[PDB]
């Protein structure tokens, strides 16, 4: 036997179910505290621990947040590992797809305003989330929003010194990717998780994703029959991608429009529109989303605690 | 955030000394452990940081631990390969096996890498990084004093010489010392800048308050703390030979 201090045996928590990919919900059995077992899948791993639970475990040690999934630690087995997580009781796909689950426009005030705050914060550390979609949004018994799930992030740097960042490109799920990304770019930013966002948004009304394509080909064009077509104009330099024209694009902006049914407040459909923007660069970022007058009108942002 | 720092009394009551193990011997340990990583580090490749962080996952390592129970020559290759993952600068398995091998064993010569010795060493060390992982943690982010360095010359506007020396001085400040489970990153470069300064005969000129220059740097760092800590590792860098030559001013 070899001495241990700082790796705990999970055999102090009790399992209860499986949630979810191994996620246990759990039980301190001292202290009855709930918590979320995920255990390092080892499948192969033909060298050693896995650089990847490396990359997402040094990931949530440094991100420590309100609205950021919190690692309590990490437990060994006497061979495997599990991740703790503090437990949250829902998450966002549940909800969204739960009719018998109602929201008024300022409970949805709150969530977005909490969702943008996570993202605000890791992005100030810079930190990419890179799988942007409700099944990772959280929420807690008592209302609190996390983000979850960085199995995906990734660190991002100020990429001067002329010398483009060659981030990977096949990243964040289909439905919820961004256009740099179907193009293939690979000099991104923080405003890949902020157009998911968007998808979410628009998802707390149409309780469903907005945008559902079979292929990548298919993601594109049902993205421009809402968002319009890709041209110089409205995204300057869009040229520089070899795949603009020979990816047989359609030359062809009813975003506002497909929308109005299901979210009617106006302040709303407007922060919905400048998140789903196209040039990545004219997307509006965290800091002025948060700011955005729709989160600063008469139906304020109210606690969810009730429901 | 003290977990990973230790007394004197700490230090001289390690798991080593537990077993057996004289102060100096297990010192000795360490420096060759130190020796080995840099030596597989360098022909693995990687650079000075990942070395680095291996030799730190080491000194920790040995604070739980004991060496007569974990030999530097098995703990510092797995140590450097969780370092060169963790790092960034990744380095596959086999490869840091033949080249553990080659450092340990220069006459002998690789066995068949189908024969179940060879298998059995490649599962050793898979086994001793997980060991590793759990005694440390999972705690596997470091700080090193070199971060500080770069900062604080240009703070004293340095000469490039100077500059580099300081650096010396921080890569064998963790193959000679124990600094690194006592003192803090930015004193150690503090240590490090001052006995630069003393061996280069350079002077950093009093601030224009009256203020010393480190005090903007770690506000905890005393002169006294700086002469003993600088006369320590000095004494060590004395023992180490060829050690000095490589930054003395031969003209």
């Amino acid at each position: 036997s070899v001495e241990c201090p700082f790796c705990d045996e999970v055999s102090k928590y009790e399992k209860l179910a499986k949630i979810g990919g191994e996620v246990f919900k759990a039980r301190h059995r001292k202290t009855g505290q709930k918590v979320a077992l995920k255990k390092v899948l080892m499948e192969n791993e033909k060298e050693g621990f896995p650089i990847t639970a490396l990359r997402e475990i040094k990931i949530l040690q440094l991100l420590k947040h309100e609205n950021v999934v919190n690692l309590i630690e990490i437990c060994r087995t006497k061979g495997s590992i599990y991740l703790v997580f503090d437990f949250c009781e829902h998450d966002l796909a549940g909800l969204l797809s739960n009719v018998l689950v109602k929201f008024t426009l300022s409970e949805i005030k709150r969530v977005m305003q909490m969702l943008l705050n996570g993202l605000y914060y890791i992005h100030r550390n810079k930190i990419l989330h890179r799988d942007m979609k409700a099944a990772n949004v959280l929420i807690t018994r008592d209302g609190v929003l996390k983000l979850a799930d960085f199995g995906l992030a990734r660190a991002f740097s100020l990429a001067k010194n002329s010398q483009p960042n060659r981030y990977t490109n096949r990243v964040v799920t289909l439905w919820y990717r961004p256009p740099e990304l179907l193009l293939g770019e690979r000099d991104y930013g923080p405003p890949i998780d902020l157009w998911g966002a968007g998808c979410i948004m628009a998802e707390m009304w149409t309780r469903s994703p907005i945008m559902q394509g079979n292929t990548e080909q298919h993601q594109l064009a049902l993205i421009s029959q809402l968002c319009g077509s890709i041209t110089p104009e409205v995204w300057p330099n869009v040229d520089n991608y070899e795949l603009y024209e020979k990816l047989e694009l359609v030359k062809g902006r009813k975003v506002k429009d497909r929308l109005k049914a299901y979210v009617r407040d106006p302040y709303a459909l407007d922060l919905i529109d400048k998140l789903l923007v196209l040039d990545p660069a004219q997307r509006i970022d965290s800091d002025d989303a948060l700011n955005h007058d729709f989160f600063w009108s008469d139906p304020m942002p109210s606690d969810l605690k009730g429901m | 955030n003290k977990r990973w720092y230790f007394t004197r009394e700490q230090l001289e009551n390690s798991p080593s000394r537990r077993f057996g193990v004289d102060p100096d011997k297990e010192l000795s340990y360490r420096q060759q452990a130190a020796n080995l990583l840099q030596d597989m580090g360098q022909r693995l490749n990687v650079s000075q940081l990942t070395i680095n962080t291996a030799i730190v996952y080491m000194h920790r390592f040995y604070m739980i631990q004991s060496f007569t129970r974990f030999p530097g020559n098995s703990v510092a290759p797995a140590a450097l390969f969780l370092a060169a993952k963790v790092e960034g600068q990744p380095k596959k398995l086999e490869h840091v096996i033949k080249v553990a091998h080659t450092c340990l064993h220069p006459q002998e010569s690789l066995p068949d890498t189908r024969s179940e010795a060879y298998l059995q060493q490649v599962q050793d060390l898979v086994i001793l990084e997980s060991i590793i992982l759990q005694t440390l943690g999972f705690e596997l982010t470091i700080d090193h004093p070199h971060t500080h360095v770069v900062k604080c010359t240009q703070l004293v506007r340095a000469s490039k010489d100077l500059a580099q020396t300081s650096y010396f001085m921080a890569t064998n400040s963790l193959h000679l010392t124990t600094f690194s489970l006592q003192y803090t990153p930015p004193v150690v470069a503090c240590v490090c800048i001052h006995l630069a300064c003393k061996w280069s005969n350079w002077e950093i000129p009093v601030s224009t308050d009256g203020k010393h220059w480190w005090e903007y740097v770690d506000a905890t760092v005393t002169l006294e703390l700086l002469d003993e800590l600088t006369h320590e590792l000095l004494q060590i860098l004395e023992k180490t030979p060829n050690r000095l030559k490589r930054i003395w001013n031969w003209r």
